[PDB]
């Protein structure tokens, strides 16, 4: 093309504003540009992974940059816990005198503090000093460049990778499985051992002496002798106070269980041991595939045995090997979904299992830390169901897969779709219902008759692990019990402590209340499932649509006729499963927040009473905790919570403004345009001046996705400002 | 009278009457066996 | 505590990035 | 057989009546590419109850 | 109201529309009450008094409590 | 107890809660006085009172902290009355309710007009069909056995 | 710009065409149904992508399909 | 000193950046090669 859409004639020769607009959305959606092969496609992909990577380590270098430059790591260091952590200066010409001195309390200059937790990793990873972390900055600066040169070094003629380089699945995943993953975690264990486990005990081990200060006395004896049990013996004592050799022991590689008593977090020595023996077991799963030496499994013929013999699943998975391979979204589709709920695995045992010092006691950023996981996993999980959409409708072959696993999903479509919603609707009838019987009854002043659920399942699984106070005596809750004999002298010694002990967020305590959030995250995920998957298995068809699949992933609709088409394309299903991914993870991490506030607080009473009709949370939870917030500033003043009370105000008005695209449609903008066009070319004056571009309203799938940007942004900024200035304003 | 019960058999009067009925037996099983939250 | 020369290295660093992404950006143009 | 009067189940996948079971009204014999005409007793989503289709669209159902 | 917002929570209250710095008087508005205040006795000479307490005058009250007062005008 | 629980008749939150609740009725009907119709209707209140939290503490029902009555659906039968005996009501009377509906829309399916009578219902025919769904659970199995009830991919689907 | 196929199935009704409000639609003679006509799409540059003539198809699935494409000054309904 | 450089680099690349890579889109996507 000749205009700004280079790969796209049919928007390049476009009359309207319509080519900017979307040119800009359909940049990186290669596959469809005009004159691809795919050959190119895959190289193009691989030159813009390394970019990608470049920005995420340009990242990190700006981080440590700042927190050394302009930060309090040294202080913080000395007092961990009666130090704010400060992330980086403000320099804004608009700030008024007073708010100088007010974002400048408790330092010399205006100054933001840090929610990241960067502090407390940094410093259990062995960071001590500025000049460390300077160097670090420089390091990533370095790599950084480098990743940029192999994006250009692989994109000239010489050296762009063949497209059967790029599909040789065996040795990449051997490689990844066993280098990427494998070595690099021995690599981490090297790091504990050499620098991080010497500095809790005070000894400075740095690259001016790590190659003649021996990681432990013996050597590395014991290692190749066999006697490997002393690299276990005189663990740190339970008085040892951190990054000081007062009680400290010589282990490197143990087996404790539980939290440090001093720095309430996991002990150092056993996270070692941890990625040692997950270092074991990824090497030697990285050797299963067939790569130019002989020995090895092939992925195809592994995929094609797999058939039961009942035939309950028909061919079973012959055929899958091809599809995946030729797919790239349905790869995507794979690797989002798995990432989706690793994110929500490191938010759910990261406040539990505590993995940094002294983190626990930072409230506000352990709350930030949860709901920014939380909330990206929602995200990666509906991109995985969004590309394998996209997949049905652009690289699914019906003929390849016959009678494969994959068709017979598609044939037994309505079955599942029917179902899922049956689900979704008996969990939200019954959990509706029994939120508003105890409104009602709580409201005419007759507490004792509402209906409230023991969680019995849940709080027996706390039990079999080693909790007491539910009184099941089952399993490690009991000492006759065979499992606890077995590592009632390995493992279970500290962590039955720390299970039981009630200042811990490990197994908290669970209430009729926490029973029905449950039950209502329930709904949020099984509906949110039921718009995602009907829009991937109906994007290929439907009755009032059955040549869908000619028509893409994203149209606008099919018509008036036919009794109406609006929203039936594949890509509407993203975008209403977007609303409710949202909701449902509002609803999770209101019920992280408001359950660790009343126990910070002191009250967890609170929580147990008035979780369990609606009213307790509006007036218990957001009315009560928005008031240091709401005061940020005031007609009688302005404190450090300021920008924080204006942006939640901020996000209000972007949520709104997106209801506009939302309910508004385009007809009625479009005629208004036009009105507007006469007058430009009616105006004295102004008339010297016209547009190259002919003015014209958003399309439809346009104002949709404007409409949920702007819907998402605002939500997620209103909350991001109660989670941090509610936490702070009361805690700090 | 056979069209007014024909009116009276349309879907929306036979409705309203049979939830009327509804409601109101479970209101007077309440009123003479109240505030129940189990079977005793 | 950084010194200055180490603030201004940081910069020059930087720069490097910066020429070697814009070419990067139009090789992929 | 297709015949007029017959009924027959429809086999287009892309008809509102798949897998329905239809009236056969009548058969043109001028050698049109749809002879067959069905009546059914549901409105598509259009509103219309006929339609014309192949007799190898259709199977006699009895 | 956006300014204002911004201003206050910068710390810079003096650059605020508000009666204690950048003022916007509804003027008019202010006029027309006096005229209506004035009203009785003079435009409308055989009235007896205003034909609202909003306008201007006392305040009534009834059983300890205010049922008009005049209404005041300001940015 | 079970999860630590304590018997409602034993927890002396529950009792609290009595008290209490009573005395706000009674304060307020010291404002009244004597057979005042205002007076009479608060203490026949405080009655029923009374008797519901008599009747939860002659109950086997278990109080938590709060001294509110928290309900056991784990299976045991020791607390049947809180979840599954209620439970088979509604598994009764929703059954009986869809199998007549059922019965009745088939039933008039081959009538001379079928629409018709889904919008102005034959009030004769479906208080029979209704009288019948009390051997619901009988007929649905036997239908079931016979072939009768699950339908055979004779019906429409989708494009795919 | 948008494109307008039209398939076998079609029965001659000519309701299409009597729908078009651009006329891009004709009726041009042929053997495979009854009536002895079909329809073509001779001037699809006029098309505005409206689909009422998608709307007044009789036939089980639309024998008119109207595919949205390309945009330009007269797609776009642009009367300035 | 690298103190003054707040006050130096962020008039640059809030106002100055902005401005001249806005003009470079417009004139990119105006132009017909
Ligand atoms: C040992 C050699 C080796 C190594 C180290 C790598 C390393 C890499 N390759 Mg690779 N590659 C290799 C050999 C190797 N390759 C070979 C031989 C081939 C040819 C067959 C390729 C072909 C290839 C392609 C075609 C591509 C790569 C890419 C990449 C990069 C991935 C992006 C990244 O940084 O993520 C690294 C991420 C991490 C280290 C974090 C891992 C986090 C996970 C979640 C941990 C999970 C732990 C555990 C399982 C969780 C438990 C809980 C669970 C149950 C939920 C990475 C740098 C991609 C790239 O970006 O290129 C620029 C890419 O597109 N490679
Ligand atoms: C590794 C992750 C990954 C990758 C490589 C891709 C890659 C791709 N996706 Mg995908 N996607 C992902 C994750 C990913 N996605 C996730 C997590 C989701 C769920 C949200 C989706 C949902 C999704 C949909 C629904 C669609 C794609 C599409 C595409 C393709 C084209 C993308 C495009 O046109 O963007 C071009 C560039 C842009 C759109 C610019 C993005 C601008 C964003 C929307 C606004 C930025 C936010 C805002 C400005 C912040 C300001 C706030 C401030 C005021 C504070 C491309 C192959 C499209 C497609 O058709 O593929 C077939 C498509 O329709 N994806
Ligand atoms: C408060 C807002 C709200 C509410 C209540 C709902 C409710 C519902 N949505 Mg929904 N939705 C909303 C906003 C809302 N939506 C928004 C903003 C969007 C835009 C993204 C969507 C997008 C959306 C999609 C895309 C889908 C839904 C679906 C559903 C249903 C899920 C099944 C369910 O919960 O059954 C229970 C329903 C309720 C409890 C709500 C109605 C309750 C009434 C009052 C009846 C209560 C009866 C009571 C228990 C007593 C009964 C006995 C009595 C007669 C005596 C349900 C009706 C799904 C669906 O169709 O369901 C399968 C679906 O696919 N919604
Ligand atoms: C997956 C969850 C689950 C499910 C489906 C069940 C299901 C059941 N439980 Mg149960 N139970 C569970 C978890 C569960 N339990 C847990 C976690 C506990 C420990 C708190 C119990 C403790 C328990 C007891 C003590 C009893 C049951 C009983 C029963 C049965 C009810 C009697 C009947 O005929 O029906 C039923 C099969 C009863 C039973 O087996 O009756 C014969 C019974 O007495 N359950
Ligand atoms: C008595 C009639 C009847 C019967 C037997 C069924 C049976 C079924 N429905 Mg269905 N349904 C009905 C009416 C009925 N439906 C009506 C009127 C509606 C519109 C509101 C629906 C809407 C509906 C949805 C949206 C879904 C089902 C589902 C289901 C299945 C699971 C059971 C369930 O959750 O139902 C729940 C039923 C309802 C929520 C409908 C409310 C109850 C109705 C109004 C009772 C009607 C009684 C009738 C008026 C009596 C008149 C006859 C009398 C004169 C003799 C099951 C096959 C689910 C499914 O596919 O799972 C596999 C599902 O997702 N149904
Ligand atoms: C992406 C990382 C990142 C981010 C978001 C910031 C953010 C900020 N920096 Mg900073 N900085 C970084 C990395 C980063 N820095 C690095 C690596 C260095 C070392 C060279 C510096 C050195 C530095 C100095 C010396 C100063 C700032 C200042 C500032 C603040 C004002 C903005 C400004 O004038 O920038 C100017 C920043 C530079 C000229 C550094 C080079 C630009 C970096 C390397 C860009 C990184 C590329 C990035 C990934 C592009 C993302 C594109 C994406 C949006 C699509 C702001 C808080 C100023 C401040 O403290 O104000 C109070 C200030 O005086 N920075
Ligand atoms: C990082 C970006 C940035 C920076 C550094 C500033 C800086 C400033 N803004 Mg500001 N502003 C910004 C973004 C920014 N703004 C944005 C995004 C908005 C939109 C919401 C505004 C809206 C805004 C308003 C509405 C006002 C300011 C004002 C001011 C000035 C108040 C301080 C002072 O002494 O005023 C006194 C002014 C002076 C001492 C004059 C300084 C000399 C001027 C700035 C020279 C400008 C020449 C410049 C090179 C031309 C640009 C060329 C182009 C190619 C980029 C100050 C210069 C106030 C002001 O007075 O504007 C000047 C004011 O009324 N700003
Ligand atoms: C969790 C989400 C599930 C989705 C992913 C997992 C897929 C599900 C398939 C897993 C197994 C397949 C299951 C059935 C599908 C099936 O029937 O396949 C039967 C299958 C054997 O068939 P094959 O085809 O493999 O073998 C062919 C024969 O020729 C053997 O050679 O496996 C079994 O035998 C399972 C029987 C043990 C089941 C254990 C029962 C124990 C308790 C449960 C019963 C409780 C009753 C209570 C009394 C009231
Ligand atoms: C699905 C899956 O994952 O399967 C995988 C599992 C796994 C394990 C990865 C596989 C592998 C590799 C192999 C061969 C694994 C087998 C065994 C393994 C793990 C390693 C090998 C030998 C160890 C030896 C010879 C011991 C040296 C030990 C010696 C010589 C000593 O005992 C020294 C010592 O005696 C002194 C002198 C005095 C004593 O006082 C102290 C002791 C006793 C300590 C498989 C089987 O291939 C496939
Ligand atoms: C659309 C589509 C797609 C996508 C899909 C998806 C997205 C999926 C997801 C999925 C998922 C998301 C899944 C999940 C799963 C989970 C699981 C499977 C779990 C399991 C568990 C287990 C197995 C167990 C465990 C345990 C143990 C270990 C011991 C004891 C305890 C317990 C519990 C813990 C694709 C692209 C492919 C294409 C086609 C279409
Ligand atoms: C307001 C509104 C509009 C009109 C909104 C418009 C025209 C936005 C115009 C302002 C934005 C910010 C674009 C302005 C861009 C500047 C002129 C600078 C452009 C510079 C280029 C080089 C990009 C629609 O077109 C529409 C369509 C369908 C449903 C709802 C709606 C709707 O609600
Ligand atoms: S998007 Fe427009 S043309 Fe399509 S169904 Fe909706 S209103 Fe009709």
């Amino acid at each position: 093309a000749t205009k700004f859409p280079k790969f796209s004639q049919a928007l390049a020769q476009d009359p309207a504003t319509r080519r900017i607009w979307y040119g800009i959305a359909t940049a990186h959606d290669l596959e469809a540009h005009d004159g691809m092969t795919e050959e190119n496609l895959y190289q193009k992909i691989f030159a813009s992974h390394f970019g990608h990577l470049a920005i995420i380590f340009l990242w990190t270098s700006g981080n440590l940059f700042h927190v050394a430059w302009q930060g309090n790591f040294e202080k913080w260091v000395s007092n961990p816990l009666k130090t704010r952590p400060i992330a980086h200066s403000i320099w804004d010409p608009h700030f008024g005198e007073s708010a100088l001195k007010a974002f400048s309390k408790g330092n010399t200059y205006p100054v933001n503090i840090t929610f990241s937790g960067l502090y407390q990793w940094w410093y259990t990873i062995g960071f001590r000093t500025n000049q460390e972390l300077y160097k670090g900055s420089i390091g990533l600066l370095l790599l950084a460049s480098v990743l940029l040169i192999a994006g250009w070094l692989h994109l000239q003629p010489k050296f762009r990778p063949s497209l059967s380089w790029f599909k040789n699945n065996e040795s990449r995943l051997n490689h990844h499985l066993s280098g990427l993953l494998g070595f690099s975690s021995l690599a981490w264990t090297g790091h504990l051992v050499h620098v991080a486990i010497p500095a809790s005990r005070g000894v400075h081990v740095g690259w001016d002496n790590f190659l003649t200060t021996p990681p432990h006395p013996a050597g590395l004896t014991p290692f190749f002798t066999g006697n490997w049990t002393v690299y276990a013996e005189n663990p740190d004592s339970a008085t040892h106070v951190f990054n000081t050799s007062e009680g400290s022991g010589t282990a490197i590689l143990t087996f404790l269980g539980g939290f440090h008593p001093q720095t309430q977090s996991l002990w150092l020595s056993d996270m070692a041991h941890h990625h040692l023996a997950i270092a074991v077991v990824f090497i030697v799963a990285g050797h299963m595939y067939r790569t130019n030496f002989g020995i090895g499994h092939n992925m195809k013929e592994i995929l094609d045995a797999h058939r039961p013999p009942g035939g309950r699943l028909g061919a079973g998975h012959v055929g899958l090997f091809e599809t995946i391979t030729n797919s790239l979204h349905m790869q995507l589709g794979l690797a989002l979904a798995c990432l989706g709920v690793a994110t929500s695995l490191t938010a759910q045992h990261m406040y539990a299992l505590t993995p940094y010092a002294y983190l626990s006691k930072d409230f506000t950023t352990e709350a930030a830390l949860y709901t920014h996981h939380q909330y990206i996993a929602g995200f990666l999980m509906v991109g995985a169901f969004a590309h394998g959409a996209i997949f049905f409708v652009r690289d699914y072959d019906p003929e390849l897969n016959k009678n494969n696993v994959l068709a017979r999903m598609l044939e037994h479509k309505e079955a599942i779709i029917s179902h899922l919603s049956w689900a979704s609707l008996f969990l939200g009838f019954h959990t509706l219902g029994l939120y508003i019987h105890n409104d009602t009854v709580v409201a005419f002043g007759q507490p004792e008759k509402q209906i409230l659920f023991e969680p019995l399942f849940a709080e027996y699984i706390q039990a079999a692990s080693g909790k007491a106070v539910y009184q099941f005596n089952v399993l490690l809750a009991s000492s006759t019990s065979p499992a606890t004999a077995a590592g009632n002298q390995v493992w279970l010694p500290g962590w039955l402590e720390a299970i039981n002990n009630p200042k811990t967020d490990l197994f908290l305590k669970i209430g009729p209340g926490d029973f029905l959030v449950h039950h209502a995250i329930a709904l949020g995920l099984h509906v949110t499932a039921l718009i995602l998957v009907k829009g991937a298995l109906d994007a290929r068809g439907s009755k009032l649509m059955p040549d869908k699949k000619d028509f893409g992933y994203s149209f606008p609709c099919d018509g008036p006729g036919r009794g109406g088409t609006c929203d039936i394309s594949a890509w509407d299903a993203f975008y209403l499963a977007m609303f409710w991914m949202l909701n449902t993870i509002g609803w999770v991490t209101f019920y992280w927040h408001w359950k660790h506030m009343t126990i910070w607080g002191g009250n967890p009473g609170q929580f147990d009473e008035s979780s369990n009709y609606i009213m307790g949370w509006l007036r218990d939870y957001l009315w009560l905790n928005s008031s240091p917030l709401i005061n940020g500033y005031n007609p009688f003043g302005m404190n450090n919570l300021s920008v924080w009370s204006w942006m939640f105000l901020f996000g209000h008005l972007i949520w709104a403004t997106g209801f506009m695209f939302l309910i508004s449609w385009r007809g009625y903008w479009q005629e208004l345009i036009e009105t507007l066009v006469w007058a430009h070319e009616r105006t004295p004056l102004a008339n010297l001046i016209r547009w190259r571009d002919k003015p014209v309203a958003l399309s439809i799938v346009q104002a949709r996705l404007v409409g949920l940007v702007h819907f998402s942004v605002g939500y997620i900024l209103t909350y991001a400002a109660f989670v941090i200035a509610s936490t702070s304003g009361k805690f700090a | 009278m056979n069209d007014f019960q024909k009116y009276l058999s349309t879907a929306p009067v036979l409705l309203t009457l049979w939830m009327t009925f509804t409601a109101g037996f479970i209101i007077e099983v309440n009123r003479f066996f109240p505030d129940m939250l189990g079977l005793y | 505590m950084i010194t200055d020369f180490q603030v201004y290295i940081a910069l020059m660093a930087a720069l490097l990035a910066s020429v070697l992404a814009i070419r990067l950006g139009a090789t992929l143009y | 057989m297709i015949d007029r009067n017959s009924k027959v189940r429809i086999l287009r996948k892309e008809s509102y009546w798949f897998n329905q079971i239809g009236t056969v009204a009548t058969v043109d014999q001028s050698g049109i590419r749809y002879p067959a005409v069905v009546r059914f007793e549901s409105v598509n989503y259009a509103g219309t109850n006929t339609n014309n289709f192949a007799l190898d669209e259709l199977v006699e159902v009895k | 109201y956006i300014h204002n917002d911004t201003m206050r929570a910068l710390g810079r209250p003096q650059d605020m529309f508000s009666d204690k710095a950048i003022q916007l008087q509804p003027i008019f508005a202010q006029w027309i009450q006096n005229i209506h205040l004035l009203a009785p006795g003079t435009t409308a000479p055989n009235a007896l008094a205003t034909t609202s307490y909003a306008f201007g005058g006392d305040v009534i009250e009834v059983g300890g409590k205010i049922a008009m007062m005049p209404i005041k005008l300001g940015t | 107890e079970i999860g630590g629980l304590t018997k409602c008749s034993e927890s002396a939150a529950f009792t609290k809660r009595l008290n209490a609740s009573v005395k706000k009725l009674e304060q307020r009907a010291s404002q009244y006085e004597a057979d005042s119709p205002p007076a009479l209707a608060l203490k026949q209140q405080v009655e029923r009172t009374q008797a519901r939290f008599d009747k939860y503490s002659r109950s086997e029902l278990l109080c938590g902290a709060d001294g509110l009555p928290h309900l056991v659906a784990d299976g045991r039968w020791s607390h049947a009355a809180e979840f599954i005996l209620p439970g088979f009501g509604f598994i009764y009377i929703s059954g009986w309710i869809g199998w007549v509906g059922r019965k009745y829309l088939r039933a008039v399916s081959t009538s001379a007009n079928p629409s018709e009578s889904e919008i102005i219902i034959n009030v004769p025919l479906a208080l029979k069909i209704m009288t019948t769904g009390y051997i619901w659970p009988i007929s649905a199995w036997q239908e079931l056995i016979s072939n009768d009830l699950v339908a055979v991919s004779e019906e429409i689907t989708v494009s795919p | 710009s948008h494109t307008v196929k039209i398939y076998d199935t079609c029965i001659g009704c000519t309701q299409c065409v009597r729908a078009c409000p651009t006329d891009v639609l004709e009726m041009v003679p042929w053997d495979g149904c009854k009536s002895g006509q079909i329809a073509s799409s001779p001037r699809v540059e006029d098309c505005v992508g409206c689909k009422r003539c998608e709307t007044a198809c009789p036939t089980d699935f639309l024998s008119v399909r109207v595919y949205l494409g390309a945009e330009t000054t007269r797609s776009l309904g642009l009367a300035y | 000193a690298a103190s003054f450089l707040p006050s130096i680099l962020v008039p640059l690349v809030g106002l100055i950046f902005p401005a001249f890579s806005m003009a470079l889109f417009f004139l990119y996507v105006q132009t017909d090669d």
